[PDB]
RNA sequence: GUAUGUCUAAAUGCUCUUAUUUACUAACAAAAU
RNA sequence: UAAGUGAUCUAGAAAG
């Protein structure tokens, strides 16, 4: 999953990523900071200039740098970096999230 | 018959060349400008460059 | 052949990856590499007496010595090294860490600064 | 030159750098040369542009 | 030339390495900086 | 270089300080009287109006005088 | 990249597979000469244009 | 200009980490407005 | 009555 939570309005972007995307790949874990990013400017895009973000927070240090690339297009919408190691990580602990992600057949 | 995908990576210039079908040519186009907008090579390799410069 | 030269050559099949990978294979069995106190060539900055033989070794003085890595860093992300040395005449293993809190040296059971 | 009581400019005085001038600046050029086979281009550059601009 | 371990990497004296240091040292003490204040506020709350 | 053909109450702010500093390295650049002379062989009617043309000429005078020039005095008398 | 654009526009440009070749390691990096990287099946017979940018 | 010298009897695959370097060499050269 | 034609050095490799 790629965990995109709105703390205003409660609004989670849940985009579930396929174990067909991982497909006869190597240098993984890039790959997947890569795909995140790329997430994320998607979802930036559908977003109106009204409902579009300030502060893109991230819960990672090393997720900022593939998304600031991703959002040259957007440089209104700062990248922000935290000392807090947030919980959102447990989305998958939450039950019917987890159950949403299990039953897939495609990138959703 | 094909295509010649060409990136120059000293300019950061992107061209294709060759054969093309219809439909085919604008994505092609479009996924070149997503590859150059955020290839993690070539995002790399900026970065490199980046430093060499400082 | 000439110190400046471009490309040295490769074999006509050389996988670069698969080269990397084999190397790193023999690398676990290899026997320098895998070993610590790796050469280097030093002036003495301290200019200090050897213990044993009371040697008086002198400031810039040049040495072959070994540096090694200390795992036990200096705060977090700044490494420090030991630095080892011999006195010219007696064969005593002088050393030095290098503690950048002070942005200096620090003596290792090898001689006494003066 | 100018006349002072009448103003005019009653009479010309012509130019030229004195030879012996010329060679100094010669020397110091050499010298800025001489002595620069490390130096960050930049610096001998600058080295220039001092003795240019004196 | 003079003093060669002023071309050495692991030369604590050489610039760059100081340079490190101190940005090194800069970066924790404004955490550290950081998190002195909330403690202090911690101990006045107590 | 230049042939001196030179078109000049109303016309006076910048443009009169222009016209002074000109005279002024006239004068330095030829020579006063010769400079007058000069001046007379061309045509010359606006830098210097021969013709009175009740009391026009004295505000050409005055400008004159504000710096140090000649003639004008004798233009004054001519035509009283 | 272009391997996964392919596979995900598959049948609205009418490919049947999309195969990426085995080359030599340094094809990349030879100037002289060059090999398709990634040849392209079709379903139905593609009424391709001249040569063009 | 990357010094040098002595010394020599005749477990297998696996993957994952990188926007770096325990990096090494100093023979080479050395100033201000 | 007459301006404005032409002259164009170079050019890298080793070791120290
Ligand atoms: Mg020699």
């Amino acid at each position: 999953c790629i965990f995109t939570l709105n703390p205003k309005t409660g609004h989670l972007f849940l985009k579930i990523i396929h174990t067909s995307v991982w497909a006869g790949q190597k240098r993984l874990s890039q790959l997947a900071k890569w795909k995140t990013a790329e997430e994320v400017s998607a979802l930036v895009r559908s977003l109106p200039k009204e409902e579009q973000p300030k502060q893109i927070i991230v819960t990672r240090k090393a997720m900022l740098d593939p998304l600031e690339v991703h959002m040259l297009d957007f440089p209104n919408i700062a990248i922000r970096p935290t000392e807090l190691r947030l919980p959102f990580s447990a989305a998958m602990s939450i039950d019917k999230l987890s159950d949403v992600v299990m039953k897939a057949t495609e990138p959703q | 018959t094909g295509v010649m995908i060409g990136i120059d990576l000293a300019y950061n210039m992107y061209d294709a060349y060759g054969n093309w079908f219809n439909g085919l040519k604008p994505l092609i186009q479009n996924s070149m400008r997503t590859i150059m907008k955020a290839n993690p090579a070539l995002y790399v390799l900026r970065e490199r460059i980046r430093k060499g410069l400082q | 052949s000439e110190r400046k030269a471009i490309n040295k050559y490769y074999p006509p099949d050389y996988n670069p990856l698969e080269a990397e990978k084999l190397s790193r294979k023999m690398a676990k069995k290899l026997k320098t590499m895998n070993k610590s106190h790796a050469s280097i060539r030093l002036m003495t900055p301290f200019s200090m007496r050897c213990l044993e033989c009371n040697e008086y070794i002198p400031k810039s003085r040049k040495f072959n010595g070994k540096k090694e890595l200390l795992k036990e860093k200096y705060l977090d992300s700044i490494k420090i090294y030991r630095l080892t040395i011999s006195c010219p005449r007696c064969a005593n293993s002088i050393a030095f860490r290098t503690d950048p809190g002070n942005s200096d040296y620090v003596m290792e059971v090898g001689g006494v600064r003066n | 030159l100018v006349d002072e009581r009448t103003k005019q400019r009653t009479a010309k005085a012509y130019l030229k750098v004195s030879e012996e001038e010329i060679k100094k600046f010669d020397s110091r050029i050499r010298g800025i040369l001489m002595a620069s086979g490390s130096t960050t281009f930049t610096k001998v550059a600058a080295k220039w542009n001092t003795s240019l601009i004196s | 030339s003079g003093d060669l371990n002023l071309l050495k990497s692991w030369n604590p004296k050489l610039m760059k390495n100081r340079k490190k240091v101190w940005e090194t040292e800069q970066d924790l003490i404004t955490e550290q900086q950081k998190l002195n204040t909330r403690l202090k506020e911690i101990e006045k709350e107590r | 270089e230049f042939l001196p053909m030179d078109c000049l109450e109303e016309s006076c702010p910048q443009g009169r300080i222009f016209i002074k500093f000109l005279f002024q390295e006239l004068v330095n650049e030829l020579g006063l009287d010769e400079l007058q002379l000069r001046l007379n062989s061309s045509k010359l009617d606006g830098m210097f109006p021969l013709e009175g043309d009740a009391e026009h000429i004295r505000y050409s005078i005055n400008f004159f005088t504000a710096i140090g020039l000649g003639l004008l005095t004798e233009d004054m008398r001519s035509r009283l | 990249d272009i391997c996964q654009i392919l596979d995900g526009e598959l049948d609205v440009l009418q490919i049947e597979s999309v195969t990426k070749e085995t080359v030599h390691p340094r094809k990349s990096y030879k100037m002289n000469s060059s090999a398709a990287d990634i040849t392209m099946e079709s379903v139905h017979e593609w009424e391709v244009s001249k040569p063009s940018l």
